[PDB]
């Protein structure tokens, strides 16, 4: 998590799925704690089965968005070891490289 | 000193998933406005995971664990 | 916490050739707000 | 028609295809710059301690009206006063400063 | 090409081989000082500008000269690695 | 210089007004300067009345409407140069007149509502959009008609189709499957065609007599007979078909719409959509659809004909029609102002669908206004378009030829979803159809192959998107001043003959005469000849068309040629070529670089600045110069006055020349003496060898400015300020900074030098609680400031020639929300040649200048003037292009007679008519070195010796008339010029074009030691001194795992870039003067660990025996 122009941020999604899953639990815990009416307690046990869903792996159950206006998967902790950069390929596909030039021949 | 000629991949028992963790993370708090450092036990805590300050690679190697209240499934062993 | 600057960060995203500075301005336009 | 004159956004995630709606994302290009942020803890530990001296030496009903005020929850003046004139906080706020800030 | 490397290719059973006692020559031959040497009497390489190549400039050519002679001795499991560093830091001062 | 001109073939007919496309359609879009009055309604009065009857019923309460009068323009915001600095569009101010009934009293008409800005085009075809300068290209798509087409799947019958196109329409196929249905493919439906042809009044005893009476197959029509016994009743039964469960009992509902209202539509009444099945079956079409509206039960025009001609196909010769889909009678080609108003009406449904909901909502009676009317639907739609379309691009303004190349391109990629970029095989070749419509050369390199291709040089779109070349008649064996643009399709109808036809006036000469009949190469006689190309030129682009001997150009490196003349730079000292094609001062008029006298008159005034001159109907004109204007790719685009005060000039007579143009002629580069010889390896391959004369004379040199900008933006922080006074610099690093902190104008600014000073605020924010008690204690405004200034990247800038600043109190400007002030500073090079830019001739000589020879040592005549270029013959055999080699003879005639010449493309020089202009020109370059006292050479007897040995001159001769028979095969005695001894052969040398391309060396050339690196990858990035890494890829990865470069491949991914303890350790250690080491662990294999480890994986590694080993370092 940075601090980009002065007063602008910028996050990476798992970020923003673990805050969603510590929600979760949290009000599990303290749903316990004042009382248990169980269609309550199991709708937030479903909800926090659907966000550890989330940052481990979406678009395997529909995709959880960030805001109403950039509705585009967050990326899980499925999708960096996978996909067009990912961590297996990116290091057999090659990186920038320090004491490197070109110029024409 | 010594050397790696085998990797190993396993399932992790939570006995486990608790002992590679220093420490819970406790509250969903990320960090504040006002000041631009660490809430109270966030997701980015310098007891659990080290310090920001000056090197970021012990930061960047020092994992933290959730405990969970109710289990839930590894969706990849689901579907 | 951490900071950074867009300002450098923009210039080496033209320089890095991905597209020309007209898509990179519109995205950094974007950047700006709605 | 008309967006006018006269602590508040949204975040954009890490990573979002830029370009030609490319494999690039955009933490890709973001190089830093500085890694120890230095002058934050050693100025505070002598920001904090350097305050509270002056602080106390001149009377407590005069510092703490602003210590607190512009301190510690919110700021005004219309209300700064715990039951004096507005006249009169202005009076000793800026008289309070003025021989903390130099005594003769 | 380089000097002689067709008689480095033979003295080697794997091509590469040559490579790493090339290489873990130069780095000693770096590391503990530059008088590490086998050959340093009278004609071994040499630079322009002056001639100045008997102190310091290129390791890895230097030991491509040395292994050009039968001074040393190359092999798989020649010596224990560990006494094998402290006996060299040991003879040779510099550091 | 006096111009010879060579073959005459009496090109009847001149140029189309070659940016006709641009301009000529986007008038026709927008009927703009003629009253709303005016009849014809096409495109953008269309594009309403297609929409605009707008009709809410009876859903509870009703009564809208509303409906079109009359829509204006008027007025444009800014001038154009205003709109460039100014980051503004180039509009017009679109508002319609409208007034919106009742179901009772009255009608409220509101006049104007300015729903939404419409850009308009300079008078050069181009559009203004974010600032810069913007093309909309053109676009091929299968023109919207009735087609048929062999049965892919089935060998041996024949499917036909109903294609149309807004995309609004819908498909249709009529494969006659097996045991003989006539089944009928719609949206993936299909059922026997009888259901629907009963729902328009046709009865079946009617349906065999009369259309199916030749064929016996009719009777696979019939065939139930059960269900078409009724009329209407077949209506809900064919309802039935479409299952979202719909009330069977809506009697028109779905049949409205491909009926009459809004699907299969062309443009307008008349030739829209009807040439495209009147011409191939029937006889007319109708209104622009299938409809009835009248009486309630449907007519169709259109089904019976398209049957009736699967008949007429699947059986015998009414003639054999088939349909081609290539053919470009059958393709066609959509212009700007028809992709703008297909935009447009886009963006008026997006309000219809608007003004419908606040139907709803409405109070009663006031609406007039905005209560129906908001620009957003169509001002975001047409803003989309020229924004961001796939079709509106960046001006390709490199020179003149490259911008006019660029407004007269055809893409098969359309925004829409055309073609894609994996099929090619038969969409990219070139076709019959494609003769005098499309050039066969324009097409660029690698993956855009016939995709994107120029239109020729004579063919020009009629009213309809088909391309039409030009054809002239002739009369028996007559050939007619009368030239008639034909379609494709029409083209085919007659017997066509060839240019290159022999002629006495108006009858052809030979019996035995070239033509074409469709596509074949047809032998002919004088009679059947039924029209007759118009010239050579119409056959290829405006690019292919200026390559003087293409004749003697392969195809291949013919392209090549075409496509660099728009990558020419422009020189400060341009040139015209020494032998032209023609159309070189008809380019610099149609591209309106250069500014030409109005009428005839008397020049007042010249500046630098403006031009003044005094016409005859008594105006005095004032014509101010572009000054020194960047283009959009770097060149500099001035103008330069060409007349002096007290001259007379002619109508259409020049007074400045553009950019690239000398005295009116186009002038993409210089006319060397080139000799075309190998040299000490230095013309390898294809490299170029150069005289330092060049740069001594400056010929090589084009002025380049590029452009640097900073804003003042406004933060958190506190609000950062252009100014001078930046904390940590030294005062050295200032002396040239104005006290505002700008760069001032005429200062030589080299890598690392500031531009324009800005200060910021510390970041990390405003810190109440303390700080803002420090503010009141000290002396407030004493808080801290950093340097975040502008500073001339690596690469290099030049000296600051011009600033621009656009500061608050904003006077006409619009700046971005929290932007306070943005300024600008242009900085110029004068580039001359180096070795490592780029060359070519106009025949596909791509070439980089390898070595810079001083004069002294290179070859030169005998008389000691050195030739300029040294051209390597091996590029000559393998690329079969051998008409460099005529321009350079011709150069050479042309180089002692003082002339230059313009062999028209296939009207060129022969062979005889060069030969006898360099015996022409050897009586001057050597008839007067016998006078002046000097017989000849030693060496240029030991040559001749050779020469006759060589068979190159025949033998007893003279030297003299041996040197001339040597000297008419373009060849000349040669001496090297650092041993003075002769070339031992003879080598030809001459005049050739030769021009400089957009790719030099400071684009190119990059050196990164360390920098930047990124954040979540850590990868490095250029920046503030430092360039960015290049990029070591996976087949890189693979060679270095082919040698056994184990390390050095580490190295390529652990110390170079990604590896921070890594990295660091490196260079440190090299200050040291130590080795390199390696890891330690690798970051790649640490990150994947623990990453993993995020879920709830655990990888251990493992030692030689099973064991667990730590590799995380303690």
């Amino acid at each position: 998590m940075v601090q980009v122009d002065g007063g602008r941020f910028a996050t990476s999604d798992l970020n923003d799925l673990y805050r969603r899953l510590i929600n979760r639990n949290n009000r599990l815990k303290k749903l316990l704690a004042q009382g248990a009416p169980e269609i309550i307690i199991r709708n937030e046990k479903r909800m926090l089965q659907e966000a550890v869903d989330a940052l481990l792996d979406n678009g395997r159950r529909g995709a959880p968005v960030t805001n109403p206006g950039s509705d585009r998967p967050l990326r899980s902790l499925t999708d960096i070891l996978s996909g067009k950069q990912g961590r297996f390929r990116q290091n057999l596909l090659g990186k920038r490289v320090d004491y490197s030039g070109r110029s024409v021949i | 000193k010594k050397e790696v000629r085998k990797v190993r991949i396993a399932l992790a028992s939570p006995e486990k998933i608790r002992s590679w963790s220093y420490g819970e993370v406790e509250k969903p708090e990320t960090i504040n406005y006002r000041t631009l450092k660490p809430e109270r036990d966030g997701l980015f805590d310098e007891r659990i995971f080290g310090p920001i300050k000056d090197k970021s690679i012990v930061r960047r190697y020092r994992m933290g664990h959730i405990e969970l209240a109710t289990p839930a499934a590894h969706i990849w062993f689901v579907k | 916490m951490r900071t950074v600057s867009v300002e450098a960060i923009v210039e080496a995203l033209v320089a890095e050739g991905a597209l020309r500075p007209e898509e990179i301005a519109d995205f950094v336009e974007r950047i700006t707000t709605l | 028609g008309r967006e006018p004159t006269y602590i508040a956004q949204e975040p954009v995630s890490l990573e979002t295809p830029i370009g030609d709606e490319k494999d690039s994302f955009y933490g890709d290009f973001i190089p830093d710059e500085h890694l120890p942020s230095p002058v934050d803890a050693a100025t505070q530990s002598l920001l904090s301690e350097e305050l509270e001296k002056a602080l106390s030496k001149l009377s407590e009903r005069e510092a703490m009206v602003l210590k607190l005020r512009k301190g510690l929850i919110d700021g005004e003046e219309v209300g700064a006063f715990f039951g004096v004139t507005r006249e009169r906080i202005r009076q000793i706020e800026n008289k309070a400063l003025r021989k903390l800030k130099y005594h003769e | 090409a380089e000097p002689g490397i067709d008689k480095l290719f033979g003295m080697v059973d794997s091509k590469y081989r040559l490579t790493v006692v090339v290489a873990k020559r130069a780095q000693q031959l770096l590391r503990h000082g530059f008088k590490n040497t086998v050959l340093e009497p009278e004609e071994r390489p040499k630079m322009q500008t002056l001639e100045g190549l008997f102190d310091d400039p290129n390791a890895v050519t230097w030991a491509m000269k040395e292994l050009l002679t039968g001074r040393l001795v190359f092999g798989e499991n020649l010596v224990p690695e560990d006494r094998l560093q402290k006996e060299m830091e040991r003879l040779y001062p510099v550091e | 210089m006096e111009i010879k001109r060579f073959g005459r073939i009496r090109e009847v007919i001149p140029l189309p007004p070659l940016t006709e496309i641009q301009v000529e359609s986007y008038r026709r879009a927008l009927q703009a300067d003629v009253p709303p009055e005016k009849r014809e309604n096409v495109g953008i009065q269309a594009a309403f009345r297609e929409t605009f009857p707008i009709e809410e019923e009876d859903k509870g309460k009703g009564g809208l409407v509303l409906d079109f009068l009359e829509y204006r323009l008027g007025e444009p915001p800014f001038p154009q140069d205003e709109c460039r600095e100014k980051d503004l569009t180039y509009q017009a101010p679109l508002y319609a007149r409208l007034q919106l009934i009742h179901k009772d009293t009255g009608l409220i008409k509101e006049d104007e509502v300015f729903l939404g800005h419409i850009p308009l085009m300079t008078e050069d075809g181009s559009f203004i959009i974010n600032g810069a300068d913007r093309v909309i290209v053109s676009q091929i798509h299968r023109s919207p008609g009735v087609y048929f087409t062999p049965d892919p799947a089935r060998p041996g019958r024949y499917i036909a189709s109903i294609i149309p196109l807004p995309k609004r329409g819908p498909w249709i196929d009529l494969e006659v499957e097996p045991n003989g249905v006539v089944s009928m493919k719609v949206n993936k439906r299909k059922f026997p065609l009888v259901l629907l042809l009963r729902v328009l009044g046709y009865d079946q005893e009617t349906l065999a007599r009369e259309l199916g009476a030749y064929g016996e197959l009719v009777q696979g029509l019939m065939d139930e007979s059960v269900f078409a016994m009724r009329p209407e009743e077949a209506l809900i039964r064919l309802f039935t078909l479409l299952r979202p469960g719909d009330p069977p009992k809506r009697d028109k509902a779905v049949a409205y719409v491909y009926g009459l209202i809004a699907d299969p539509r062309r443009y307008d009444l008349g030739e829209a959509g009807r040439y495209k099945a009147e011409e191939k079956l029937g006889i007319r079409l109708s209104g622009r659809t299938l409809a009835r509206f009248e009486d309630g039960e449907f007519k169709d025009e259109v089904f019976l004909p398209t049957l009736r001609y699967l008949f007429a196909l699947t059986a015998g010769v009414p003639g054999h029609e088939v349909d081609d889909i290539d053919h470009l009678g059958n393709r066609r080609i959509r212009t700007v102002g028809e992709l703008m108003t297909d935009q447009f009406r886009v963006g008026l449904a997006r309000l219809a669908r608007g003004v419908r909901e606040r139907m709803l909502m409405g109070s009663e009676d006031s609406l007039t206004p905005a209560k129906l009317v908001n620009s957003r639907p169509l001002e975001a739609a047409i803003r989309e378009f020229f924004s961001r379309s796939q079709l509106s691009q960046f001006k390709d303004e490199t020179n003149p030829l490259s911008s006019l190349r660029h407004k007269r391109r055809i893409s098969a990629l359309g925004p829409g979803g055309l073609t894609r970029e994996r099929a090619g095989f038969d969409v990219r070749d070139v076709h019959r159809t494609h003769y005098g419509r499309i050039c066969p050369v324009e097409t660029p390199e690698g993956a855009n192959i016939g995709l994107i291709t120029s239109l020729a040089a004579y063919a020009r779109v009629d009213e309809l998107g088909f391309i039409r070349t030009p054809y002239r008649r002739v009369v028996g064996g007559v050939v007619t001043d009368e030239v008639v643009y034909m379609t494709a399709t029409e083209e085919d109808r007659y017997t066509i003959a060839q240019a290159n036809t022999p002629l006495e006036g108006n009858r052809i000469a030979a019996e035995r005469v070239v033509a074409r009949r469709k596509g074949e190469p047809v032998i002919v006689s004088p009679e059947e000849v039924e029209f007759m190309d118009v010239s050579p030129k119409q056959v290829f682009s405006v690019n292919t068309n200026l390559i003087p001997f293409l004749e003697h150009d392969d195809a291949n490196r013919a392209l090549m040629g075409s496509n660099m003349q728009t990558q020419a730079v422009p020189l400060i000292r341009a040139q015209a070529p020494v032998v032209m094609t023609g159309l070189e001062e008809r380019v610099v008029r149609d591209s309106l670089a250069a500014l030409y006298a109005e009428e005839d008159g008397e020049v007042a005034k010249v500046d630098g600045n403006r031009i003044v001159v005094r016409y005859e109907d008594g105006r005095l004109v004032e014509y101010p110069l572009r000054r020194f204007y960047r283009s959009n790719q770097g060149t500099a685009l001035d103008q330069r006055p060409r007349v002096v005060v007290g001259q007379r000039v002619r109508k259409g007579d020049l007074l400045a020349d553009g950019p690239a143009s000398e005295n009116g002629f186009l002038a993409l580069g210089q006319n060397v003496l080139v000799a075309i010889m190998p040299f000490d390896g230095y013309n390898f391959e294809d490299a170029i060898v150069i005289s330092e004369e060049l740069l001594k004379r400056d010929f090589y040199t084009s002025i380049h400015i590029e452009r640097y900008e900073i804003e003042a933006r406004d933060t958190k922080l506190g609000p950062e300020r252009i100014t001078r006074d930046i904390p940590h610099l030294s005062e050295a690093a200032l002396r040239d900074l104005d006290e505002e902190g700008v760069v001032r104008i005429g200062a030589e600014v080299k890598p690392g030098d500031i531009l324009v000073g800005r200060t910021s605020f510390k970041g990390e924010s405003e810190p109440t609680p303390e700080e803002r008690l420090l503010r009141s204690i000290f002396g407030e405004k004493a808080r801290d400031v950093k340097d975040t200034s502008l500073r001339v990247p690596p690469g290099e800038g030049g000296i600051v020639v011009r600033t621009v600043r656009l500061r608050r109190g904003d006077p006409g400007v619009e700046l971005k929300p929290g932007v306070r002030e943005v300024v600008r500073v242009y900085v110029a090079q004068k580039r001359k040649l180096q070795v490592g830019d780029k060359l070519a001739n106009r025949h596909g000589n791509k070439g980089v200048v390898a070595k810079i020879l001083p004069v002294e040592d290179m070859p030169h005549l005998p008389d000691g003037t050195p030739v300029d270029v040294i051209l390597n013959p091996l590029g000559v055999p393998s690329r079969m292009n051998l008409g460099q080699i005529l321009e350079t003879h011709l150069g050479l005639a042309g180089y002692f007679l003082g002339q230059r010449y313009i062999s028209p493309i296939f009207d060129g020089a022969k062979e005889p008519e060069i030969k006898e202009l360099l015996a022409q020109a050897f009586e001057v370059y050597f008839g007067k070195r016998k006078g002046e006292g000097f017989g000849v050479d030693k060496r240029e007897v030991e040559v001749l010796r050779r020469a006759e040995k060589l068979g190159l001159v025949t033998p007893g001769k003279t030297p003299e008339e041996q040197l001339k028979e040597l000297f008419l095969q373009g060849k000349v005695v040669l001496y090297d010029g650092r041993t003075g001894e002769p070339i031992e052969g003879p080598i030809v040398v001459g005049q050739m074009f030769i021009m400089k391309l957009y790719h030099m060396v400071e684009d190119k050339m990059h050196a990164r030691s360390t920098g930047p690196y990124s954040l979540i990858t850590q990868q490095p990035l250029g920046g503030k001194a430092q360039f960015g890494g290049q990029r070591f890829g996976e087949m890189e990865v693979w060679a270095l795992e082919a040698y056994g470069a184990a390390h050095t491949l580490q190295e390529m991914l652990t110390l170079k870039s990604d590896d921070i303890e890594g990295r660091n350790a490196a260079y440190e250690a090299i200050i040291k003067g130590e080795d390199v080491p390696e890891p330690s662990v690798p970051e790649s294999f640490r990150v994947l660990v623990k990453e993993l480890q995020a879920l709830a994986l655990d990888v251990q590694t493992l030692d030689e025996k099973d064991n667990p080993v730590d590799i995380f370092e303690g």
